[PDB]
């Protein structure tokens, strides 16, 4: 839907694909009930990576229909959820650098250098590769 | 007419100064006097009390002695206090004497002496003053046992008791200022917020609004004082249960649309954390969710005259909001799906 230009239905089912991570929990095998997704559908890293994804997708939307504080919220909850994506600092960042910079960006470029791809599966990886953006460490070191 | 202002005025002087603690100076001769003038207006109080325009002027000299003493500043007196404390003043009077300490032995002696001779006339013509003590001594006791193994804190306030009663006095109260139009009665209620207890006294006027009429020109007078004071209309809102407030809005409608715009207020004040299924508030005295679910829940099981109304001005507030249809984003969405 954000391909075919259509914020509505987009935070529609971003904010249903949030619904299905946080109500729902994927490492219930208390009942081993079939056949069943061992590797790629339960690791922490490849839920902790859909989770900042979807807040991605979404507060993404929320600048577009200029709501930039719902924004500010999906994008510092996503850094909350996985430290180590740095999309998500980057969106954060950017936010930040357009409204009120100085204390709370330097606040997380000390975090990002305090800081310084396990077993995330495909289709994943590759949306990730994605909506990445080109210009992301240009703006780390500014 | 004028024979008994000169009486009245007097007893009324004497009795203030019965709660006072100067008690030298009195002897029989005092206490005689008292309860002669006493018996005159409890004579008065049978022979011409009932539709007279006597009855009317000594209220006018009633609520005029009970305005420009006011109940400010100087001394709260509660004083003789209506047209049916004229059939029992003796007892006021006489009872005030018996709590002042500094009451003198001889006095005291002569006074138990003159209201309690005995049974010597067991045989008395005018239901008498030893019968009043005691049939009220017996009252007394009958509601302190009644109290402690008998009374409930009903849930249905509009059905309580002590709240029932309490509103009874409020609403006389407005009533007599009503017919004086000394001052407006806003002034009134506006002193009770000021001086009261403001938990108990709101559920009072609750009730208030329910009661049926009995002579609703008070039920009229409280719509207009709360309205004109939305600061103490919004701790009333807040304050209560659901029920007592869907019950003011299927009775008065002209609160409905205020109430409505309130939780419209309070709702906008809130935000979904993703973490935890739920609405919170940002600061600790803001609803929380289950308050306001509870509050729209009672607006809906309803009156259809409110039902539309609230239903309609949900849709309205939704669409505003961004016609979602899934939880995260609109609080309206919240309480929409909530509801069925
Ligand atoms: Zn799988």
């Amino acid at each position: 839907w954000v391909q075919l230009g259509a914020q509505k239905v987009a935070i529609s089912e971003f904010s249903r694909c949030l619904e299905l991570l946080f109500r729902a929990t994927p490492e219930e095998k208390e009942q081993g009930a079939a056949f069943n997704c061992e590797q790629g559908c339960k690791s922490d890293a490849a839920l902790q990576q859909l989770r900042a994804a979807a807040l991605i997708s979404r507060g993404l939307e929320w600048v577009a229909s200029g709501q930039d504080t719902k924004a500010l919220q999906d994008f510092l909850l996503s850094v909350q959820m996985c430290p180590g994506n740095r999309d998500t600092y980057f969106h954060l960042l950017q936010t930040l650098k357009r409204l009120d910079r100085r204390d709370e960006a330097t606040a997380l470029w000390w975090r990002l250098e305090a800081q310084t791809l396990w077993s995330l599966p495909l289709y994943l990886e590759s949306y990730l590769s994605w909506i990445r953006p080109s210009d992301r460490d240009a703006f780390l070191e500014e | 007419m004028e024979s008994l202002l000169q009486h009245l005025d007097r007893f009324s002087e004497l009795l203030a100064v019965s709660s006072t603690t100067y008690v030298s100076t009195w002897d029989p001769a005092t206490v005689r006097r008292a309860l002669q003038w006493a018996r005159y207006l409890r004579h008065i109080h049978r022979r011409f009390g009932r539709h007279g325009p006597i009855r009317t002027a000594l209220e006018r000299r009633l609520h005029n002695q009970w305005r420009q003493e006011g109940g400010f500043g100087r001394g709260p007196v509660p004083g003789l206090a209506n047209f049916q404390a004229l059939g029992h003043c003796d007892v006021l009077l006489s009872l005030r004497l018996l709590e002042n300490r500094a009451l003198g032995d001889a006095a005291r002696y002569h006074l138990v002496q003159q209201l309690f001779p005995g049974p010597g006339v067991r045989d008395a013509d005018e239901e008498t003053l030893q019968e009043s003590l005691a049939r009220l001594a017996r009252r007394r006791s009958a509601v302190h046992m009644l109290r402690f193994n008998g009374y409930r804190e009903n849930p249905n306030l509009q059905e309580d008791s002590l709240m029932k009663t309490q509103a009874e006095l409020l609403l006389e109260r407005l009533q007599e200022v009503g017919k004086a139009e000394a001052e407006r009665p806003a002034r009134f209620l506006s002193s009770l917020w000021e001086r009261l207890p403001q938990n108990n006294f709101l559920k009072v006027i609750a009730v208030a609004l329910l009661q049926p009429p009995l002579s609703g020109e008070g039920s009229q007078v409280l719509v207009h004082w709360l309205l004109g004071n939305s600061e103490v209309f919004a701790a009333f809102c807040r304050a209560l249960p659901a029920g007592l407030l869907t019950l003011v809005t299927s009775r008065h409608p002209a609160l409905s649309p205020v109430y409505l715009g309130l939780l419209t207020d309070w709702g906008q004040r809130l935000h979904y954390d993703l973490q935890k299924g739920i609405w919170v508030g940002t600061e600790s005295q803001d609803v929380p969710w289950e308050e306001l679910h509870n509050r729209f829940q009672s607006l809906c099981q309803a009156p259809p005259p409110l039902k539309d109304k609230v239903l309609t001005a949900l849709e309205t507030c939704k669409a505003q909001d961004g016609d979602f249809e899934v939880p995260g984003l609109s609080i309206w969405t919240d309480l929409l799906l909530a509801l069925r």
